[PDB]
DNA sequence: AAACGCGGGGGACAGCGCGTACGTGCGTTTAAGCGGTGCTAGAGCTGTCTACGACCAATTGAGCGGCCTCGGCACCGGGATTCTCCA
DNA sequence: TGGAGAATCCCGGTGCCGAGGCCGCTCAATTGGTCGTAGACAGCTCTAGCACCGCTTAAACGCACGTACGCGCTGTCCCCCGCGTTTT
């Protein structure tokens, strides 16, 4: 495939503590 | 020497000389008393620790 | 840098009365904060009866009814006698 | 003029014109009754005696001439009257009294 | 890991998620073809690990050390460098204690 | 001749000798991570004492110790040296705190 | 495993059921249930969090980011816990 | 000179002026920023307000519209924060609320 | 009310059973904690600064004490209801 | 599972004193000017909390197990209260 959305939302709330 | 070479040092103080006694210091407090008893008088060309 | 402190105070308290027995810090820097800490409870006490009778002249009378409430059996009669007895010498001079 | 500090009047060793400038500074009263703080100073002396005392009796007791808050626990905490007015004041590094219950020794 | 991957098994995004590890997926062949062996120096107790899980993915053999470890298992990974007919090429190993 | 005791025996000792001597009893970097973590969770980010954690262990031990007095009163008021929780439920409801 | 570590227990059970029977046995218990290793473990962090909070608290109306012994001083006295050798 | 209480500027009953007036004669600090006698009169309004809804609560669940204390007893201690909040403050002829122990009452 | 009794039957209590639990010992690690780094962060120390309610002059209506009710709730009469103890 | 009865809850008639407002009359609460000063807030520095790993190793943990005690079950006797008493 290629290199490479929802990993990256969910990383924005997830590591927002 | 520091503990990462410390068998190497003593591995080259076997090939490269001989005559020259060693002793180490490692691990376990359990082995250091068979040596550093017997060796308390200090009979050693080097202590290598 | 002197800031006045207690622990030569309570060296001088300690020599008056275990000469024998030096301090650790640890056991100076517990008298050190008790000696604040009972200054403050007993004046606050004071300050409370001084709001009770509406006085703005807190004596030695007053700290003798503060250790007549607070203290318990012979630790206020002995600093009722005690807290005059310097008083009588401090009255004196 | 000079620090010839008031304790001397009074036979202390704590400035009964330090405690007189605290008694003016904690708002205790308007006009501080200038024995109040000699009242102070006093029952601090007392109460520096009483603790002393124990102090280094418990700290020789424990044959040590450094009086440690170990002692201090050991000492205070077999008062009646010390320890039923300290009931809340915990020693840091004061620890136990060595006592066990009674039914969990072993028979 | 979790919210990438929650059954955390051997998978394919683990060296197409990041920029070193597509580029050693692109070396590990000619690694192999090469044959000239490679010393590889990592951080402690983390970066090493799922260095584990990708030479271990494109199976290329590999020593490890640390420093929470015993010594004997120490003096006996320098004398298997010694001898010359290892099949593996790269290993993993350590800045501080190392 | 062997001194397996059955279960019971040994404990008084500690009770002899912590009670004799005047420390904690707690892994201290579970401790302190647990101070760390505590204080973290109301507002993260605190640079910290660790004054400030000795300072709490030292008010948390001993009332730790404390509470299990008047567990073991209930205990062997209820007829037992085999304490349960419910001794210790009974005894933070008596002492106020349940 | 070795792939990935995973390690960890917590902190309040980073407190060891060894400790638990340490304290226990300096508070008096002959025969522990299992259960009070736990039941302890809850109200030993039940008693932890409301000092801290307020300490922060303090810290905040204090201006300040390291949360002090001081403020275990300005919250365990007021708390209830009064600690001598800390201030 | 014009006197003008300041409860209807903060939207209150409680004169906040005579929370300034004994915020100045509590002597709590020298400069007494007026917003802090506003901070407690308005704490005070809030909770004159959750204390009088369920005193009359009682009052009204007693069949009553005049609050007695035995209505403000079961309106502070059936509330659980009220009771964790003034498990030391007492109201008088509040009385008692009714219940039995557990294996007393008959199973 | 107190106060003095007084069956009276089951609640305390003893006590025996039973079986398991919880320590205990010891094997097994293991994360504890120590050192030991490397650094930097906000604490800390200063560095001025002005605003802030102090304080006090004037005023003024607040609000509450003394002065006017009349009515929410208690008291009681009577009955309905509802729990309990012996069939 | 059921009625007799004793206690309770509820509902109708009385009335009252307390809850609440009325009537001045301030006095306190406010507004109106300072007033330097307090903390407002800029700069400085330096430190002190900071993780981190090397490593140990003994503490914690892993488990065999052994029995102790905590409850399983009982009879009791006792014992304390209930019904009746009056006086105080």
């Amino acid at each position: 495939k290629s290199r490479l959305r929802e990993e990256s939302e969910s990383a924005a709330v997830y590591n927002g503590r | 020497v520091p503990l990462s070479t410390l068998s190497n040092w003593s591995s080259e103080f076997a090939k490269w000389a001989p005559t020259l006694r060693t002793i180490s210091f490692k691990g376990s407090p359990n082995e250091r008393k068979a040596k550093q008893a017997k060796i308390r008088a200090g009979e050693f060309d080097v202590v290598l620790t | 840098t002197r800031k006045e402190s207690y622990a030569i105070y309570v060296y001088k308290v300690l020599k008056q009365v275990h000469p024998d027995t030096g301090i650790s810090s640890k056991a100076m820097s517990i008298m050190n904060s008790f000696v604040n800490d009972v200054f403050e409870r007993i004046a606050g006490e004071a300050s409370r009866l001084a709001h009770y009778n509406k006085r703005s002249t807190i004596t030695s009378r007053e700290i003798q009814t503060a250790v007549r409430l607070l203290l318990p059996g012979e630790l206020a009669k002995h600093a009722v006698s005690e807290g005059t007895k310097a008083v009588t010498k401090y009255t004196s001079a | 003029a000079k620090a010839k500090t008031r304790s001397s009047r009074a036979g202390l060793q704590f400035p009964v014109g330090r405690v007189h400038r605290l008694l003016r500074k904690g708002n205790y009263a308007e006009r501080v009754g200038a024995g109040a703080p000699v009242y102070l100073a006093a029952v601090l002396e007392y109460l520096t005696a009483e603790i002393l005392e124990l102090a280094g009796n418990a700290a020789r007791d424990n044959k040590k001439t450094r009086i440690i808050p170990r002692h201090l626990q050991l000492a205070v905490r077999n008062d009646e009257e010390l320890n039923k007015l300290l009931g809340r004041v915990t020693i840091a590094q004061g620890g136990v009294l060595p006592n066990i219950q009674s039914v969990l020794l072993p028979k | 890991e979790d919210q990438i991957n929650p059954t955390r098994e051997t998978n394919d995004d683990i060296w197409r998620v990041a920029g070193k590890f597509e580029l050693l997926d692109r070396i590990l062949p000619k690694l192999k073809a090469t044959g000239h062996r490679v010393l590889i120096f990592f951080q402690m107790t983390q970066i090493m690990d799922i260095m584990e899980d990708f030479l271990r993915y494109i199976n290329i053999k590999y020593l490890r050390l640390d420093g929470h470890t015993k010594s004997d298992e120490r003096s006996e990974l320098l004398r298997l460098f010694n001898a010359p007919d290892s099949e593996y090429l790269c290993f993993i190993l350590s800045t501080r204690a190392g | 001749k062997p001194h397996r005791y059955r279960p019971g025996t040994v404990a008084l000792r500690e009770i002899r000798r912590y009670q004799k001597s005047t420390e904690l009893l707690i892994r201290k970097l579970p401790f302190q991570r647990l101070v760390r973590e505590i204080a973290q969770d109301f507002k993260t980010d605190l640079r910290f004492q660790s004054s400030a954690v000795m300072a709490l262990q030292e008010a948390s031990e001993a009332y730790l110790v404390g509470l299990f007095e008047d567990t073991n009163l209930c205990a062997i008021h209820a007829k037992r040296v085999t304490i349960m929780p419910k001794d210790i439920q009974l005894a933070r409801r008596i002492r106020g705190e349940r | 495993a070795k792939r990935h570590r995973k390690v960890l227990r917590d902190n309040i059970q980073g407190i060891t059921k060894p400790a638990i029977r340490r304290l226990a046995r300096r508070g008096g218990v002959k025969r522990i249930s299992g259960l009070i290793y736990e039941e302890t473990r809850g109200v030993l962090k039940v008693f932890l969090e409301n000092v801290i909070r307020d300490a922060v608290t303090y810290t905040e109306h204090a201006k300040r980011k390291t949360v002090t012994a001081m403020d275990v001083v300005y919250a365990l006295k007021r708390q209830g816990r009064t600690l001598y050798g800390f201030g």
